[PDB]
RNA sequence: CACCAACUUCCUAAACUUAAAUUGGGUUAAUCUAUAACUUUAUAGAUGCAACACUGUUAGUAUGAGUAACAAGAAUUCCAAU
């Protein structure tokens, strides 16, 4: 009965729950690594990449400028989205966050973690996965049918 | 009778063995330092030409053990069973490793050994089966080949599909097993007492024993199986989870002697493939890949 | 309690009818007190029945034991190893004489429900029935709606 | 209270004669009067029965249960009483034999209720025991075959005889 | 360690493998259905005539949606679109075994991803020579049209005119009420209803003591195969492999169903003019329009409608 | 409604032990290649992780006593460098963070 | 043209002929004392002298049940903090 609803339910209803993102997004757009539970690092995922959005338009749109005042509580921040932020994700047209999940919370909770962040930030980077170099057993078996199909072809 | 070359050549081997320890007396603690990078500093002391690099793993934990194939004493790769002899440092490597060069070369002498013994035990005792070797093929090749000269009786014979199948069938027997390879070094002298029958095993241990300033040779052995090993074997056959013999396409240039290469295909248990990518490497495996 | 017990089959030590009769009861020892009532009924069985009783029986090694004691106990071993002990306080010479005398005459077998009277180990003479008794063969063995 | 589990620990067997097979080492370890249920507690201990201790160890460090870090400490504490002073050779060569928790020592207390109205609340403790035998984890249990499953017909039957007769 | 590990396709492939196996894959796909595209010229079966009393086989489609449709009385009625897609004979039972008294053919649709299957489903496809298809069903067809196992089907099979009958899974409503599930009247919110507004009522009698099985309880509602009936083909797009059915149809849009001739006493003998086994395009007998339409049915790009 | 009889313990032990209410094993546990700890695959390392964000809590730490404020967040593009090291031209106009401890191996 | 069927009756060994308020009779478990016995016994003298049942009293532990119910606004540079 909830099919197609692609929001969430969080907060004590729907404008705590847009009050709710709009924390973690400003501290997001401030720290450029934010840590949260993964249901609600995921819901603020979407509107951090729309940010970048608004934010490629320009500081002169007007609409622009109204909305990432809403979505930015702490008005230090306007600057740094148009001017820093923006430029950065110009030649790219996606993919702007990277969200990771962080081992589960060693609170007594033990609620599921995810670490989002911005990418290109200047924070060390984050420990990524690692797929297997094309040397390894397997890995160089499919390179040599590569190669013998790329002759064939 | 072939029983008769297999219980000589297993108790040559067992004599071997025994020489080599009842001549070290007492024990004697070596100096081992680990130099790999997780859990890097700890020191092992171990008795001399009796300790294995699988004690040094089981020491840390049962990880190495299970995820360990080969161990980088001195900078030079040894069998992960062959006793050690000096003080010295050892690195774990296992499959997923960034230069994994040295694991997959173990890796494929080792397919193709066991291959080697699936060969002469899976033919009927009337005929006559011999092997004269293996040749060294990049990984890249896309299988491992081993040669296998037949009697002149089978010259117009080929194997069908059906034989085929029944060869992967013993090598899945072989790997259910789990029958842990044996690392024994061995002067040239009693390598040619063992192998003496076979003329073109006879010429590759001369070879082996020439290259090194020694007579020292190296034989590996698959619970009754013997024959010489080229470079450093898996521990153990389970490691070994997908297994086929792609094909055996006869030598061209075999005028004296006919010679048929035995190709095949196998992958560990931890670098499993799907479905869809194994049968596409099994039929790659089937085109004849020659030696360069 | 046939339920809540165990049981056996008819047997016998060794065979003891089949050959020579072997008495089954090995030894009695019993211990008394010089001077205590209870043991009174039993120092007149030593008195008079004992030496009866050792003649009577001669396979029955007897050992009397008078110590200071409380209550007089009987012990009777068998050949097959088994033992029992049976307390004798305060029983009348009359009720050991009895209880003695069933002692001897059996055997070490253990006293639980025998599930049955009899035993035998060629219970059939003329052949153990089978369902192939008892039918006729027909000719060339055909069995019903066969053709041949 | 009885305290047997811990005086199991330092039982003397005789020297063995040249050719008798290597016993092989137990070791006795527990912790007492733990803040957790039993009941909860047993869900721990049952998993990890039958498995090696560095097969045990990390099954229980992804588990949210407060008590998989309790039970941890006291599977490292054994691993390393073994190593030191019960000659285990190899940290990697143990398997958990046995693991069971059992009832602590508890407090009564009230817990209210709201009519003037109450009940009896009780803290709840436990124990918590492990023994640590070196050697590889048994084969696990192997179904019977069909084969098998027949075979046993066949000896049921096979044992019939003539009941209530000669 | 030493114990069962859980594993993937991609958990192994690297950078470089992973773009070539997801291509490898699609251009395996795309020979193995090119081979399968000349039915007739690869050892067809006896093509038996049509005598009464004969069943043909059915397609499995793809529900795209829904949308208007005129007549050329002026009449609207609502249809939905069925799209066919790989739509391949799989196996073909005999008469005796399949246990029915008429014989079965399996017809699979709607080509899948290979990588997370089990091996036993795609070791069957291997020999078949076709690609793995999201969903198998049965169709119960007479000897005479039985039609060789990896024969591919396509929206030609049907025609404008012939009524057709679609059967889906239901849309699935979880776990609901009684009220909801079999229309309950429930009872009054005020004058005093304390805590019961949508309950079920009385379950059963007193006297025996017990609850009748079969009785409507709350539960699960949706996600149950269903049967529509007598729906007319209005349109039938070759191009696309689209097929217009009157009404509603069961089911999520995408989702798949079972069209089969219509079962019904007025459509018994509906299949004698139609393609008798069905129609192979690669035969090249006809050369049938993109689109085909039904008389009644107002085409676009006619005159406006006149109810002169 | 209330309990009509007491339930035995072994329909209690049939209830409680049943495979539906045990604990599932898991699959997915493997080992770090760098540092050996324990982690799920699809899950982060918490050794390495906790590496990562101490050393972004000792950054951080730096970047807060050189603004000295709530609302002194800089437009212009952030940067950290440590001992030993000097910007580049193409640095230029960028803040720099600056850390007394040698460049960190993870860090490029 | 009969068989099966209940300690009715017979038979080997025995026994000596019918629900419960009430009524008569013979013994026995435990403990203390007298006098003894001395691994736990005897004849007498005694008595707080025997509990599967009173919505009995006290203590302990189950069942319902690991259930009902209980609690901390977010991020960070972080718990006498922004
Ligand atoms: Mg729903
Ligand atoms: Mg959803
Ligand atoms: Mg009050
Ligand atoms: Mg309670
Ligand atoms: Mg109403
Ligand atoms: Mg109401
Ligand atoms: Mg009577
Ligand atoms: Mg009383
Ligand atoms: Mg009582
Ligand atoms: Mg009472
Ligand atoms: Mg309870
Ligand atoms: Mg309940
Ligand atoms: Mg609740
Ligand atoms: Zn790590």
């Amino acid at each position: 009965i909830s099919h197609g609803r692609v929001y969430r339910r969080l907060g004590l209803g729907p404008e705590s729950r847009i009050h709710l993102l709009r924390n973690l997004l400003t501290g997001l757009v401030r720290h450029e690594r934010i840590e949260a539970t993964w249901a609600r690092a995921d819901e603020m995922r979407g509107y951090a990449e729309k940010l970048i959005d608004y934010g490629k338009l320009g500081d002169t749109n007007e609409r622009a400028m109204r909305m990432a005042d809403f979505w930015l509580t702490e008005k230090d921040l306007i600057p740094k989205l148009f001017k820093v932020l923006a430029p950065r994700f110009q030649g790219q047209n996606g993919n702007y966050t990277r969200m990771l999940q962080i081992p589960n919370r060693k609170e007594q909770d033990r609620a599921k973690m995810a670490v989002i962040e911005y990418k290109g930030n200047y924070l060390p980077p984050l420990p990524l996965p690692h797929r297997d170099s094309n040397l390894t057993l397997l890995n160089q078996l499919l390179l040599g049918l590569q190669q013998d199909l790329h002759h064939n072809q | 009778s072939p029983t008769e070359l297999t219980e000589m050549r297993n108790d040559l081997f067992n004599r071997e063995k025994s020489r080599q320890l009842s001549l070290t007396p007492r024990t004697e603690k070596i100096e081992v330092k680990h130099v790999g990078k997780t859990d890097p500093g700890t020191v092992f002391v171990m008795n001399k030409n009796i300790s294995t690099p699988y004690s040094c793993a089981m020491h840390l934990s049962e990880w190495y053990c299970s995820k360990s194939i080969l161990a980088l004493v001195d900078g030079q790769p040894w069998d992960m069973y062959k006793p050690l002899t000096k003080s010295c440092e050892i690195k774990f490597l296992t499959f997923k490793d960034p230069d994994p060069k040295e694991v997959n070369k173990a890796y494929w002498r080792s397919c193709a050994m066991m291959l080697g013994c699936v060969i002469e035990r899976a033919f009927k005792d009337d005929y006559v089966v011999s092997l004269v070797r293996a040749p060294e093929v990049p990984v890249i090749a896309g299988a491992f080949c081993y040669d296998v000269t037949l009697d002149k009786r089978l010259d117009e014979w080929m194997p069908t599909k059906e034989n085929l199948r029944s060869f992967t069938k013993d090598a899945h027997a072989l790997i259910y097993r789990d029958l842990p390879f044996e690392t024994l070094d061995v002067d040239a002298r009693v390598a040619l007492e063992i192998f003496q029958h076979n003329k073109y095993k006879v010429d590759f241990i001369e070879e082996k024993a020439s290259q090194n300033p020694e007579r020292i040779v190296k034989l590996h052995r698959i619970g009754d199986f013997i024959d010489v090993s080229e470079g450093p074997l898996i521990p153990r056959t389970s490691v070994c989870f997908q297994y086929e013999v792609s094909a055996v396409h006869n030598l061209n240039p075999s005028q004296p002697n006919l010679i048929r290469r035995f190709q095949g295909l196998s992958l560990p248990t931890h670098l499993r493939a799907q479905f869809t990518i194994w049968d596409k490497l099994v039929e790659r495996s089937r085109k004849m890949v020659t030696e360069d | 309690t046939g339920r809540g017990t165990s049981s056996r089959f008819l047997t016998s030590v060794l065979h003891n009818g089949l050959g020579r009769y072997v008495q089954q009861l090995q030894r009695l020892s019993l211990s008394l007190s010089r001077d205590a009532p209870s043991s009174r009924g039993a120092r007149e069985f030593v008195e008079r029945e004992v030496t009866d009783f050792a003649r009577r029986n001669p396979g029955v090694v007897v050992y009397v034991n008078p110590r200071p004691c409380a209550m007089p106990r009987i012990v009777a071993e068998y050949l097959n190893g088994a033992v029992r002990e049976e307390n004798v306080n305060s029983k009348s010479v009359e009720e050991i004489k009895s209880l003695v005398q069933k002692l001897a005459d059996q055997s070490g077998l253990d006293v639980i429900r025998i599930r049955k009277p009899f035993h035998t180990d060629n219970p059939s003479i003329q052949g153990q029935w089978h369902p192939f008794t008892n039918k006729r063969t027909a000719l060339h063995g055909l069995r019903p709606r066969e053709l041949r | 209270i009885s305290r047997k589990w811990e005086k199991k620990n330092k039982i003397v067997y005789p020297p063995q004669l040249p050719g008798e097979p290597r016993r092989p080492a137990e070791i006795y370890h527990c912790r007492r009067q733990i803040k957790y249920s039993k009941d909860k507690m047993w869900y721990l201990a049952k998993m990890i029965r039958g498995m090696s201790i560095d097969q045990a160890l990390a099954q229980l460090e992804f588990n949210d249960k407060k008590g998989a870090q309790i039970i941890k400490e006291v599977l490292l504490e054994a691993q390393d009483m073994a190593v030191r002073d019960h000659n285990v050779e190899f940290r990697s060569n143990l398997h958990i034999a046995e693991s069971t928790s059992g009832r602590g020592q508890c407090l009564k207390r009230i817990r209210y209720h709201g009519r003037g109205r109450f009940g009896i609340m009780e803290k709840v403790y436990c124990h918590y025991f492990v023994k640590l035998v070196e050697g590889p984890p048994p084969p696990p249990e192997v179904p019977k075959t069909a084969v098998d499953h027949a075979k046993d017909y066949i000896q049921q039957l096979r044992s019939r005889t003539i009941i209530h007769t000669l | 360690l030493h114990s069962k590990s859980s594993t993937w396709w991609d958990e192994h492939l690297s950078e470089e493998n992973l773009s070539f196996v997801k291509q490898l894959v699609s251009d395996e796909n795309k020979t193995q259905l090119t081979s399968k595209l000349n039915p007739l010229k690869d050892e067809p079966w006896p093509l038996h005539p049509w005598e009464p009393g004969s069943f043909r086989v059915g397609l499995i489609a793809l529900k795209l949606g829904m949308m208007p449709l005129w007549t050329k009385d002026g009449q609207k009625h609502a249809v939905t679109l069925l799209q066919v897609q790989d739509c391949h004979v799989l196996k073909y039972t005999p008469k005796e075994d399949h246990n029915g008294k008429i014989a079965a053919l399996t017809v699979g649709g709607k080509t899948v991803s290979r990588f997370y299957k089990p091996d036993s489903r795609l070791e069957f496809y291997r020999d078949l020579g076709l690609p793995p298809k999201q969903i198998h069903k049965i169709f119960h067809v007479t000897d005479n049209a039985v039609i060789k196992p990896g024969t591919p089907l396509y929206a030609a099979h049907f025609r404008p005119g012939q009524y057709v009958d679609v059967t889906a899974k239901t849309i699935g409503k979880g776990f609901q009420g009684v009220m909801k599930r079999w229309g309950f009247k429930g009872q009054p919110a005020s004058h005093g209803q304390t805590k019961t507004h949508r309950r079920p009522g009385a379950i059963s009698t007193g006297d025996i003591a017990r609850v009748w099985p079969g009785t409507k309880m709350p539960g699960r509602m949706g996600n149950q195969n269903r049967t529509v009936y007598g729906l007319k083909v209005w349109r039938v797009n070759t191009k696309h492999n689209i097929i217009y059915v009157n009404g509603s149809v069961p089911g999520h849009k995408n989702c798949l169903v079972k069209i089969k001739d219509s079962t019904l006493p007025a459509y018994k003998d509906s299949c004698k003019n139609l393609p008798f086994p069905t129609y192979f395009p690669d035969g090249d007998e006809e050369e049938l329009p993109e689109d085909l339409f039904d008389e009644s049915v107002w085409q676009p790009s006619e005159p406006s409608i006149t109810f002169a | 409604a209330a309990p009509k009889n007491r339930r035995t313990i072994e329909v209690n032990r049939c209830r409680r032990r049943n495979p539906q209410k045990l604990i599932k094993i898991k699959n997915n546990i493997d080992i770090c290649p760098e540092c050996g700890h324990l982690k799920q695959k699809h899950v982060l390392c918490g050794y390495c992780y906790e590496k990562v964000r101490q050393e972004t809590t000792k950054i951080r730490q730096q970047i807060g006593a050189q603004e000295g404020g709530p609302f002194r967040a800089p437009s212009v593009e952030t940067m950290v460098l440590y001992t030993g090291e000097k910007p580049s031209e193409k640095d230029q106009g960028k803040r720099i963070v600056e850390r007394n401890i040698k460049r960190p191996s993870w860090f490029t």
